[PDB]
């Protein structure tokens, strides 16, 4: 559907993660409308630390 | 000590005296011995004991389950629950390890200050009657036979009958 534009744009892209655990399998499937992953990131989280807003 | 009496100016304990924690040792032409005041004693203990119990009893706390399960991708909220139960862990210990610190002191004091009143309620009954010879012992100018050494004891020691003997015996001694 046609969306008001935004940056010129009138389509939509809606953006998603998941942690995959060690040792498990992440499957893509499609017949189109895929932003696939290219890079991804091996982490390992801490006590959650927060965010600061500030110049 | 805080009080001056305890490891102060009484230098120790009896272990003579056995059936109380503040007592009396007399001497006179009757015999001599140990004996507790009961009314100092009871009244400490009481004290005491309704301090420990304060302690003890005012932690009154409901049924309860610390353990919790989480699997490997709620990671996040087991260290939430570890830090739960660890600052509860340390916020106890602390406060613990203080109020003994902190409460033994308050205890010995109680001791020491207990003992410093019952010799000046002493030395404020005989007043000139007796002599103040060190380490807690009162040395008479008048002979102070049981029943007086008791009149002492139960804090009704009557000065006026005895002080112009001992006012004649302390001006004979000191001359």
């Amino acid at each position: 559907a046609i969306r008001p534009k935004v940056r010129d744009q009138e389509g939509r892209m809606n953006y998603y993660w998941t942690l995959v655990e060690p040792g498990d399998k992440i499957t893509f499937e499609a017949t189109g409308n895929l932003v696939v992953p290219r890079y991804a990131f091996a982490m390992e989280r801490n006590a959650g630390s927060g965010i600061i807003i500030s110049d | 000590g805080l009080f001056g009496a305890i490891a102060g100016f009484i230098e120790g304990g009896w272990t003579g005296m056995v059936d109380g924690w503040y007592g009396y040792h007399h001497q006179n032409e009757q015999g001599s011995g140990y004996a507790a005041d009961l009314k100092s004693t009871q009244n400490a203990i009481d004290g005491i004991t309704n301090k420990v119990n304060s302690v003890i009893e005012k932690m009154n706390t409901q049924f309860t389950a610390v353990g919790k399960e989480f699997n490997h991708l709620e990671k996040r909220i087991e260290n939430l629950n570890k830090k739960v139960d660890d600052g509860f862990l340390d916020i106890w210990t602390y406060n613990a390890e203080l109020l003994v610190l902190l409460e033994n002191e308050r205890t010995l004091d109680y001791h020491d200050s207990n003992v410093k009143n019952l010799y000046e309620k002493v030395r404020s009954q005989l007043k000139n009657n007796a002599k103040e010879i060190g380490n807690g012992c009162f040395e008479f100018y008048h002979k102070c036979d049981n029943t007086c050494m008791e009149s002492v004891k139960n804090g009704t020691y009557d000065y006026p009958k005895y002080s112009e003997e001992a006012k004649l015996n302390r001006e004979e001694i000191d001359s």
